[PDB]
């Protein structure tokens, strides 16, 4: 946060992209080297660029570093979809803030086309039902951008109650995933003919349905 | 060349957190190498905690200097991170990393070349809770496990003891109104294998030392 980075950076594939890192007199301006890290969603950071502009073996020639004045930047040529990640800048610091300092972090978003969600709805487990509890599991993943609307309806009548819905989160393919849970008593599950979880994405709505079918 | 983070996934407020890192393939007191701790709050960025040299010396971030303490055991090849008097804002993923230096007037802190995989430590006055696992029957065929009501994250889910990879898709946990989590994991499988291959999930929850295996069956 001491070193300032772009909150967000985008780019289409095959494009050249740049991520800035500007600090004070202490962190970079003093002459201290700059280091860059790559962080894929849900994973630990990778040493990407060290000592301003050097690449550790395992990093593509597509990546390059640069330093001038109080700024440092990361260059990516031939942008791949693989590159979508979180980027962090590093520099030694002489200020009250401690010796090692990190930047705010940058959301590098490589272009993706529209992606309709894959929705799978599960009825309450029979084992679960034995426990006098009953939940419906609505699961929509592989979609882009990260925005969806979840509707629950007993038969043809929608009811916004007992609903626990998550926030989209991207997977290794950089497409989002979201899960919704409906908490009922087993008798409510039984009472109605059928339950339907419908998700609305890109003006197209997918309406999967389940019903009390024992087997 | 390996770093393995270790320690509890939960600590209460006003309590000292203790974590550890086991280093493999290199000596923890080998010259030219420093080791340090870095933390990342959920959805936030990196914050350096502190670093220890190949000798006894430790350096820390003035923003957490009062509470943070770091130690290296030269015989065990492992690190120790203490964080006294924790608060809600200490909830984070803690990382172990190897730090290179530049030798000048002072050995200068440098690039972190190797990183471990962190340990999510949640700060909460609540106690841990293992998950109530239930099977989700198939219907080309989608089947899975429902890991319900547990605290706190993480939960790891393997299928057929790691043998089943292809088709596996685990979803992000939801935080329920109760304060407990719910997590699902499914596998897309060939419907032709539903009666020939056994499909079992392997639910691990380190905070409560719980391991639940569950065979998912049709009908």
């Amino acid at each position: 946060s001491v070193l300032t980075q772009p909150p967000s950076v985008s780019g289409a594939p095959g494009q050249r992209v740049t991520i800035s890192c500007t600090g004070s007199s202490s962190n970079i301006g003093a002459g201290f080297d700059v280091h860059w890290y790559q962080q894929l969603p849900g994973t630990a950071p990778k040493l990407l660029i060290y000592d301003n502009n050097n690449r550790p073996s395992g990093v593509p020639d597509r990546f390059s570093g640069s330093k001038s004045g109080t700024s440092a930047s990361l260059a990516i040529t031939g942008l791949q979809a693989e590159d979508e990640a979180d980027y962090y800048c590093q520099s030694y610091d002489t200020s009250l803030s401690g010796p090692v300092v990190f930047g705010g972090g940058t959301k590098l978003t490589v272009l993706q086309p529209k992606a309709a969600p894959s929705v799978t709805l599960f009825p309450p487990s029979s084992e679960e039902l034995q426990a006098n509890k009953a939940t419906l599991v609505c699961l929509i993943s592989d979609f882009y951008p990260g925005a969806v609307t979840v509707a629950w309806k007993a038969d043809s009548s929608p009811i916004k109650a007992g609903v626990e819905t998550t926030t989209p989160s991207k997977q290794s393919n950089n497409k989002y995933a979201a899960s919704s849970y409906l908490s009922l008593t087993p008798e409510q599950w039984k009472s109605h003919r059928s339950y339907s979880c419908q998700v609305t994405h890109e003006g197209s709505t997918v309406e999967k349905t389940v019903a009390p079918t024992e087997c | 060349l390996q770093l393995q983070e270790s320690g509890p996934g939960l600590v209460k407020p006003s309590e000292t957190l203790s974590l550890s890192c086991t280093v493999s393939g290199v000596s923890i007191s080998d010259n030219s190498y420093y080791w340090g701790w870095i933390r990342q709050p959920p959805g936030k960025g990196l914050e350096w905690i502190g670093t220890i040299s190949y000798s006894g010396n430790t350096y820390y971030n003035p923003s957490l200097k009062s509470r943070v303490s770091i130690s290296g055991d030269t015989s065990k090849h492992q690190l120790s991170l203490k964080v006294s008097s924790v608060t809600a804002a200490d909830t984070a993923v803690y990382y172990c990393a190897r730090q290179r230096i530049v030798s000048g007037f002072v050995e200068w802190l440098s690039k972190f070349d190797y990183w471990g995989q962190g340990t999510l430590v949640t700060v909460s006055s609540a106690s841990t809770k293992g998950p109530s696992v239930f099977p989700l029957a198939p219907s080309t065929a989608a089947l899975g496990c429902l890991v319900k009501d547990y605290f706190p994250e993480p939960v790891t889910v393997s299928w057929n003891s790691g043998a089943l990879t292809s088709g596996v898709h685990t979803f992000p946990a939801v935080l329920q109104s109760s304060g407990l989590y719910s997590l699902s994991s499914v596998v897309t499988v060939p419907s032709s294998s539903l009666g020939t291959q056994t499909y079992i999930c392997n639910v691990n929850h380190k905070p409560s030392n719980t391991k639940v295996d569950k065979k998912v069956e049709p009908k």
